[PDB]
RNA sequence: UACCUAAUCAGAAAGCCACGGCUAACUACGUGCCAGCAGCCGCGGUAAUACGUAGGUGGCAAGCGUUAUCCGGAAUUAUUGGGCGUAAAGCGCGCGUAGGCGGUUUUUUAAGUCUGAUGUGAAAGCCCACGGCUCAACCGUGGAGGGUCAUUGGAAACUGGA
């Protein structure tokens, strides 16, 4: 049961890049530079709502746009941190080309925010079935499949790795056009590093 | 308008090709809200539509129980399959408790005056068997009148 | 009689019938073992049983000292099925549950020296009175005005019938005939009117 | 020197058992097929709260575990409570009256079903009540009162035998 579902060579036709910028011998240095500013904007964004990324650095217009789900504190009381995040910018090199926020519509799409109402239980190690079956239903009411409950070993709160296969709905990937969104994310809050089976699709 | 006893949803581990496949036989009482006993078993993997399945599969598994002037017409038994039970008269004006086996059979006949009996063993799949076996059973005032075919008040 | 914690008789039986919250701070569930489980289903046998321990909590006199109470509740003619809640009123607790002695059927037992016991002339230490037409169970001349016998003589107004109680006095002699529906009805009847005939 | 409300000194309902249970019942240590536990279960070759100590818990009642003796258990020489085959059941014995028992119409003189002498109708008997001993043994009611002691002499077209 590796189902890993390969996006990679599923998407390409609506889901493209997040970097992009017309290089081959500023591409290593421009993605050198794409982490070195995804080092200081991830511990600004504390585990924000952001689907993909902007950075459309092509045709000398360089801007590192993070989504950020709706525009709340993250960019300040009316665009204060926007102003704070110049000198931000100018510590790592020199660029700061003011970067700009995304409307995004429908946050819940993502497998970030039902992480955060489903999966947020499971790092006080609380419910992880009980809360686990709903979402998936509120996801398809949005139109939208959901996530898929699964694990590998160490199923919730006990010193014995069990697996699972509440696999609630199928997964589409015998086309090569299938849009599917498979965001990963973990946490080590004292339990140690382990990976999980967790399938998810738009 | 229908009292339907859902005592148990029996899961089992499947050892098959598949890492652990999840198959739940829930167990609902097929009641109708009146002195029906009713049993069914489903093995759907939704538990919702698998109580349904096996009420609209099995809903003809029930025997209708009359009542004298508010307490049992005669103390039947159950001889069916190891799990027994008993009918124990009580005054119509009363109650049941709890503490024993199945609470599904006496507690349809809306009644107040019948004690569910039923030892055997704690397998629910052969106790409700011979529940059915003495409701059957079961002896009525014209039910017997007409065995000896003389009058009502000539056989007791 | 008993002995133990008074607490267990709403979680062993089915009909305490004592107080008014028990569970409200306990665990309302199934029993103590399995007591985060699912409850059962009385036995027909075990219905008759279980009412027998639930009065067993209740009554004072306990297996072989209620001999009067189930002999009085069987052979005696009349209601069989309702004979064990009709001739079982007649001991000392009812006087102080129909007063404002005690709230309690054990401790009313007990309040038969701390509270009125002076049953108009002889009166009597044990779980039942002899309070016919004729008997006035009061005070005595030193025990007139008690702490027990006057404790809720204005916290229980309304009082049961076939009972009489007053200020400085709580002498009970009203009617002698009592209500053999007016107590707990959650036992079953004809169980215990067949069972204890065997 | 009963029940006893009285002097009102302070004279103590503890207990042993199952505890994963079956069956209302447990936590830590110590054990680790050594020993224990040990009706049913079984638990002991390592993580036996089943073991032994401590804190305990369910039960019941001045105590508790034990030994031999009826019946709940359950019909189990079946009687309500057995087959005439796998169950609990094919005498291979083909030829013969054990009086156990196998249509004979009509037909009989009364084997018979429900009436009749009744006085008697008593009883460590269930007496319809009947006396109190608080927890114990405090006993009169022969007609009532059944536990009487009117059930044909009798109405024949009829187990096996015409």
């Amino acid at each position: 049961g590796q189902k890993i579902n390969p996006i990679g060579l599923r998407v390409g036709i609506i889901r493209d890049w997040e970097a992009k910028w017309y290089a081959e011998k500023d591409f290593a240095s421009l993605l050198h530079e794409d982490l070195k500013i995804r080092k200081f904007i991830d511990n600004e964004l504390k585990e924000a709502s952001v689907s993909h990324v902007e950075i459309e650095r092509a045709a000398n217009r360089i801007n590192i746009a993070i989504h950020t789900g709706k525009p709340g504190m993250v960019i300040g009381k009316g665009g204060s941190e926007i102003e704070k995040l110049r000198n931000k910018l100018n510590a790592l090199t020199d660029k700061k080309v003011h970067i700009n926020v995304i409307e995004i519509k429908k946050v819940d799409l993502d497998a970030r925010l039902v992480a955060e109402n489903i999966a947020r239980q499971l790092e006080n190690r609380a419910s992880f079935r009980r809360v686990q079956k709903q979402a998936i239903t509120r996801a398809m009411k949005l139109g939208a499949k959901g996530i898929k409950t699964q694990v590998s070993g160490r199923l919730g709160g006990a010193d014995i790795a069990r697996a699972e296969q509440y696999s609630e709905g199928t997964v589409p990937l015998h086309t090569l056009r299938a849009d599917i969104d498979y965001a990963h994310a973990e946490a080590d809050t004292t339990y140690g590093k382990l990976g999980v089976k967790v399938w998810i699709y738009r | 308008e229908f009292e339907e006893r859902v005592v148990t949803i029996n899961r089992v581990a499947k050892v098959v090709k598949g890492g652990r496949r999840f198959r739940f036989t829930a167990l609902v009482v097929v009641g109708d809200k009146n002195g029906r006993v009713g049993f069914g078993t489903g093995k759907a993997q939704e538990v919702p539509e698998a109580i349904k399945k096996a009420v609209e599969a099995a809903k003809k598994d029930l025997v209708v129980v009359p009542r004298v002037e508010g307490t049992t017409p005669h103390t039947i038994t159950g001889r069916y399959g190891s799990g027994s039970v008993f009918m124990k008269p009580a005054a119509p004006g009363t109650g049941v408790i709890a503490g024993g086996p199945v609470r599904a059979v006496l507690e349809l006949a809306g009644i107040t005056d019948i004690l569910s009996k039923s030892l055997g063993s704690n397998t629910p799949i052969n106790m409700v068997r011979a529940t059915i076996d003495g409701l059957q059973n079961l002896k009525n005032a014209e039910d017997v009148a007409k065995l000896r075919g003389k009058t009502v008040e000539e056989l007791y | 009689r008993f002995r133990g914690s008074n607490w267990k008789k709403s979680r062993r039986l089915g009909i305490s019938l004592s107080g008014t919250g028990k569970e409200l701070e306990k665990r309302p569930y199934a029993p103590g073992q399995h007591g985060p489980n699912q409850r059962k289903k009385l036995s027909e046998y075990g219905l008759q049983l279980r009412e027998k321990q639930k009065l067993r909590y209740l009554y004072g006199m306990t297996e072989r000292q209620f001999r009067n109470t189930f002999d009085i509740a069987g052979k005696k003619f009349g209601v069989h099925g309702e004979n064990f809640m009709i001739l079982l009123a007649s001991r000392l607790d009812a006087v102080v549950y129909s007063l404002g002695l005690a709230r309690t059927r054990r401790q009313a037992r007990q309040l038969v020296n701390h509270g009125h016991i002076l049953v108009d002339g002889k009166r009597v230490d044990i779980p039942s009175y002899s309070v016919k037409p004729g008997q006035t169970i009061s005070v005595r001349e030193k025990s007139q005005k008690l702490n027990i016998i006057v404790e809720s003589v204005e916290i229980n107004n309304f009082v049961p019938e076939y009972l009489n109680f007053d200020a400085d006095s709580l002498t009970g002699t009203f009617v002698r005939l009592p209500e053999r529906s007016e107590l707990p009805a959650e036992i079953n009847e004809q169980l215990i009117v067949e069972y204890y005939s065997r």
